[PDB]
C-alpha cells in the first residue's frame, strides 16, 4: 500500500498497474469544443495515451 | 559481380547444426561455438553444404589451382583451431565475368577440453597440513584469503591471486600457519560463519565471538545478551550474497528462550529478536548438528537461503536429506517430497548452489555402499538424482589406457568443503585422506 | 507529382556523387566501397555520436543480428518505415504526444543490400543518414509503399550486434 500510494503521487507520469492498483483519469475539453466547434460536423475525435519503455 | 556468401555445414551431433560468421571485410570464416572435444573424429570425412555464391566457381591452391568438389566429401581435421601455427583452409572465389578476385580463409574452431566436465585433476594438490589429522576440520574464505581451522587452536592459510575467475590463475600449493593463532577458549570450530567483511563463531558454554581477520578474536557486546541463549548460528544476508530486493542484512540462528528453542534473526549491528510472541518454534526434525549452508539469488531478484544436516539421534519415519530453505531470517521450511525422487540419508552432508543448479554430497551407511558413493543434483530443489556421469567425485579418474589412492570414493571420514569466488570446489580430507582437493567446471573458465 | 520517378532519382545520386569530387568539405559527404560491386560507392553522411554505447567495439558481420534506431525517407522526405518518426529517436521523451521509439533486431544478410554493406562497417552508437541507390534497394518494381526505382535515405543508430538474438533481444 505504502508504495502505491507513493507512486499514485508523482507528478510527471501516470501509471496503470493493473491488479486492483492504479488507473488514470483524463480531463476532457468538452466546454471550448462546445463553444468553438458550434455549427460544424464533426468527422473525428482522437486521443492518444503514450507510454515510456 | 558479386560474391555473396551463405557458407553452411551438415549435422555433426544428430540434429545438431553450428553456426558460422561470415567476415567479408577482413575475408574470413569461422564457427562462434567451437566443435566439441568427440568432433575430431567425425569432420575427418564431412559434408559441406549450402556454399551459395553469384557464379559457383571456386578453387583451392594446390603448383595448380584445382576446383572444389561442392557435391563431396572432405576432410577437414587439417584446418582445426587455425589462428596460431596458422594454418587456414584458404579458397579463391570468381565473379561471373572473371574479372573480380577474392580469397576467404576458413578456421574450423574445435574445443580442446570438455566443457560440461569438473576437473580435479590427476592428483590431489596439497596435502592437509594439520597436525592430528582426526581433528573436526573447517575451512572458510575471507578477502583474499582461504582460512582451514582445526579444533586445537590451530589455523592454516592461503592465499589467492588478483581477480578474473576466467584469467590463468594457479594458487593453493602452499599453505602457511597463522602464527600468532589461539582461537578462543571453548570453542566450536564446525560452527564458523560469514558475515560481510568479519567471521563469527560459538563457543560449548554459549558465548558468541567475533573477528575481523582471523587472526585474533573477541567477544562481542551486541549478540551476547542476557536472558537469551545462542545454541546454532545458521547464516547471513547481505548485500554481497546476491541482489536482494527485499532488503535484509543480518544473521539466523536459534535462540533457547526460557527453555525452547526458537528461530531468531539479528538484523546489522542490533540484537538477537526476543520478543516471544512473534518469534517462531523449531520443529523437531531441524537438522542439529553439522550444519552447512547456502545463500543465493532468485531469478526474481530475492535472495533464498538453504541448509542441511545432522539431525537428532533418532526419530519416526526419517529416510531422507531433506532440505529446509527461508525467504528471509524469522523461519525456515522444509522442501519435503512425497514421491520417490528424494535423496538418500546422509551423514555429515553438504549442500551448494553452483553452474546454476545444487548439488549434495555425503556418506551413505546401508552396509553395501558405505561412504562418499556419489553426488547428488537437483534442477529446481524438489526433486534429486545421482550423478552417473561427469561430475564426480575427486580422484575418479577417465581411462587412460582408474581410482586414486587419496579419492574420496568409498571412504568414511571426515571433511569440509567450500566454494571460492573464483568457482573453485575446495574439499579438505581428515584422517584416511589426509588431502586437499581442487576443481572447478570447465565451463565456467571459458571466455566463451 | 511522381513523373518521371527513374530519371530524377539517379540525378539524385549523381548530384551526391559530383559533389563529394568537387565541393569544399566534400560537402559534407563520406563514402565507403561497395563490396559486392567494388568500384561502385554508398555515400553517407556522419551525425552527432551516441552517449551511451553498449561499448562493443569492432564492425558487425555479415551472418549476424544488429539492433537499431531508424528511419526510412524517399528523396523528398516522405515517410515509409522506421522506429521514429521525428527528426531524432525518442528516449525519455519530454512531449507527450509522442512515445519512447522501440528498438529493432534485423539479420545484415536479411536485409537490402544497401543496409547490408553499410552496416557492416559502423560501430556501435554511430548515428550515419546513408544515400543508397535503386541497384542496391528494393529496386524495380519495389515492395508496398514504394513507387518503383526509388532511392531511399536512411537515418541508422546502431545500438548493439550479435551473434544470436537471444544474447541481444
Amino acid at each position: 500500500p505504502e508504495r502505491i500510494d507513493a507512486l499514485i503521487k508523482e507528478d510527471k507520469n501516470t501509471y496503470l498497474k493493473s491488479p486492483a492498483g492504479i488507473f488514470t483519469e483524463a480531463t476532457l475539453p468538452i466546454s471550448d469544443i462546445q463553444n468553438e466547434l458550434t455549427g460544424d460536423t464533426l468527422n473525428a475525435v482522437k486521443l492518444t495515451f503514450t507510454n515510456y519503455n | 559481380d558479386a560474391t555473396i556468401r551463405a557458407f553452411e555445414l551438415d549435422t555433426i551431433g544428430y540434429g545438431v547444426n553450428y553456426k558460422f560468421t561470415i567476415d567479408q571485410v577482413s575475408r574470413l570464416i569461422y564457427n562462434v561455438d567451437s566443435l566439441p572435444v568427440n568432433a575430431d573424429t567425425i569432420i575427418n570425412s564431412i559434408l559441406i553444404k549450402t556454399l551459395t555464391t553469384a557464379s559457383g566457381i571456386v578453387t583451392m591452391k594446390d603448383d595448380q589451382d584445382s576446383i572444389v568438389n561442392i557435391n563431396d566429401s572432405i576432410d577437414l581435421t587439417k584446418y582445426v583451431n587455425a589462428t596460431e601455427k596458422n594454418n587456414f583452409l584458404v579458397l579463391k572465389v570468381w565473379a561471373p565475368n572473371m574479372e573480380v578476385q577474392n580469397e576467404y580463409k576458413v578456421n574450423i574452431r574445435m574445443h580442446t577440453m570438455v566443457p560440461d566436465s569438473l576437473s580435479w585433476g590427476k592428483d590431489p594438490i596439497a596435502n592437509n597440513p594439520v597436525r592430528n589429522t582426526a581433528e573436526k576440520q573447517k575451512v572458510v574464505t575471507l578477502g583474499d584469503k582461504i582460512l582451514l581451522f582445526a579444533q586445537n587452536n590451530e589455523i592454516y592459510s592461503t592465499a589467492i591471486p588478483a581477480g578474473s575467475p576466467t584469467d590463468r590463475l594457479n594458487y593453493g600449493q602452499k599453505w602457511d600457519k597463522e602464527t600468532t593463532g589461539k582461537l578462543p577458549d571453548g570453542a566450536d570450530v564446525t560452527s564458523i560463519i560469514r558475515f560481510v567483511d568479519k567471521l563469527y563463531l560459538l563457543t560449548k558454554n554459549k558465548e558468541v565471538y567475533n573477528s575481523n581477520d582471523g587472526l585474533t578474536w573477541t567477544k562481542d557486546e551486541v549478540l551476547n545478551s542476557d536472558g537469551v541463549s545462542v545454541t546454532n548460528l545458521i547464516t547471513s544476508f547481505s548485500d554481497s550474497d546476491g541482489s536482494n530486493h527485499k532488503k535484509i542484512n543480518g544473521i539466523a540462528g536459534i535462540v533457547e528462550i526460557n527453555g525452547e528453542k526458537y528461530f531468531s534473526f539479528a538484523e546489522k549491528d542490533v540484537t538477537w529478536e526476543k520478543d516471544i510472541d512473534k518469534l517462531t518454534v523449531v520443529p523437531a526434525e531441524f537438522p542439529i548438528n553439522n550444519l552447512s549452508a547456502d545463500v543465493y539469488a532468485t531469478e526474481s531478484g530475492t535472495l533464498n537461503a538453504i541448509v542441511v544436516g545432522n539431525t537428532e539421534d533418532g526419530l519416526d519415519n526419517d529416510t531422507a536429506t531433506v532440505v529446509w530453505a527461508s525467504e528471509d531470517g524469522k523461519a525456515w521450511i522444509p522442501m519435503e517430497i512425497p514421491s520417490n525422487n528424494n535423496c538418500p540419508k546422509l551423514v555429515d552432508p553438504s549442500i551448494i548452489h553452483y553452474n546454476d543448479a545444487f548439488y549434495i554430497c555425503g556418506k551413505e551407511t546401508k552396509d553395501d555402499a558405505k561412504g562418499f558413493q556419489k553426488f547428488y543434483t537437483s534442477p529446481t530443489l524438489l526433486v534429486w538424482k545421482g550423478v552417473d556421469r561427469m561430475f564426480m567425485l575427486p580422484g575418479i579418474l577417465p581411462p587412460v589406457k582408474s581410482l586414486h589412492e587419496s579419492s574420496f570414493k568409498g571412504k568414511e571420514v571426515n571433511y569440509t568443503m567450500v566454494v571460492d569466488r573464483n568457482h573453485y570446489i575446495w574439499m579438505v580430507g581428515g584422517q584416511g585422506i589426509d588431502k586437499i582437493w581442487r576443481g572447478r567446471v570447465n565451463k565456467l573458465g571459458f571466455l566463451i | 507529382k511522381y513523373d518521371n520517378w527513374r530519371a530524377r532519382n539517379e540525378a539524385f545520386i549523381d548530384s551526391l556523387a559530383n559533389v563529394y569530387a568537387t565541393a569544399s568539405g566534400r560537402g559534407g559527404l563520406e563514402r565507403i566501397e561497395m563490396l559486392t560491386a567494388p568500384g561502385n560507392y554508398i555515400y553517407y553522411k556522419e551525425m552527432e555520436p551516441m552517449t551511451d554505447h553498449v561499448v562493443k567495439a569492432g564492425n558487425p558481420k555479415y551472418t549476424d543480428y544488429v539492433k537499431v534506431y531508424y528511419k526510412g525517407t524517399n528523396i523528398l522526405g516522405e515517410y515509409f518505415d522506421g522506429n521514429f518518426k521525428g527528426d531524432n529517436p525518442v528516449v525519455d521523451g519530454k512531449d507527450p504526444s509522442e512515445g519512447d521509439s522501440p528498438t529493432t533486431i534485423f539479420q545484415v544478410s536479411g536485409v537490402i543490400t544497401g543496409w547490408g554493406e553499410v552496416l557492416q562497417r559502423m560501430e556501435v552508437g554511430d548515428r550515419w543518414k546513408v544515400y543508397i541507390p535503386w541497384d542496391y534497394a528494393y529496386g524495380s518494381s519495389g515492395t508496398t509503399g514504394i513507387l518503383g526505382y526509388s532511392a531511399l535515405v536512411f537515418d541508422i543508430t546502431l545500438l548493439d550486434f550479435a551473434n544470436t538474438e537471444a544474447e541481444l533481444k
